[PDB]
């Protein structure tokens, strides 16, 4: 069926890990750079 | 801002300060 399909990269973006210094916590936020929060 | 004007691992990171900050 003739019709116009785009394409697009998958997602990528690097994972970044926020942390307050391990001086303080073992808790870390995570930042998935430039994605939409689904594919997590 | 009218004058002056995502593929292979190449990214573009967001500038830490958005224009409405600047
Ligand atoms: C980090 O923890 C050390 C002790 O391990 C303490 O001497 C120091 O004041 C702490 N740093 C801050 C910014 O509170
Ligand atoms: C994220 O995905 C949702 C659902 O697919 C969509 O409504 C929203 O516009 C998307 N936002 C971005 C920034 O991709």
């Amino acid at each position: 069926t003739l019709e116009i399909l785009d394409i697009t990269p998958c997602s990528f973006g690097g994972v970044s890990v926020i942390t307050p210094g391990t001086n303080t916590s073992n808790q870390v936020a995570v930042l998935y750079q430039d994605v939409n929060c689904t594919e997590v | 801002f009218n004058k002056v004007t995502k593929f292979n691992g190449l990214t573009v990171l967001p500038p830490l300060l958005t224009d409405e900050m600047i």
